[PDB]
């Protein structure tokens, strides 16, 4: 009775253990800061 | 860059005595802003135009002076 609701917010949301599952083979995390270019972006220009 | 060759592994941290010489060719300074080697050579060219600029025929033993004073 309980497993159908399971699966209806699964539908939903099963898709986010998968989203977790496709975190875990990325190992591209914040992009290293949303890298622009061989400019420093550390050194000036939102550089932190 | 010649020597910025041979210290990139350590063998990040450097492992051998090259690592604050290597904090200086472009070390992406977070929060330990001392100085960047992009930066110190820019202060030169300032100086190169300057020193251009009293040699730049407009009598150069009174345009001296004339920078002279604003130190």
């Amino acid at each position: 009775l309980l497993r159908h609701l399971g699966t209806q917010n699964s539908d939903a949301m099963l898709y986010q253990k998968m989203l977790a599952r496709v975190a875990h083979q990325f190992a591209d995390m914040r992009l290293t800061d949303m890298t622009g270019d061989t400019d420093v972006s550390r050194l000036f220009f939102t550089d932190e | 860059n010649t020597l910025a060759v041979q210290g990139r592994t350590g063998q990040g941290p450097l492992a051998t005595t090259f690592g604050p010489v290597l904090a200086l060719m472009d070390n992406q300074n977070n929060s330990a802003d001392m100085l960047n080697l992009q930066t110190y050579l820019t202060r030169v060219t300032q100086v190169r135009l300057r020193l251009q600029q009293i040699a730049g025929s407009s009598d150069p033993q009174a345009m001296m002076q004339m920078l002279a004073q604003t130190v």
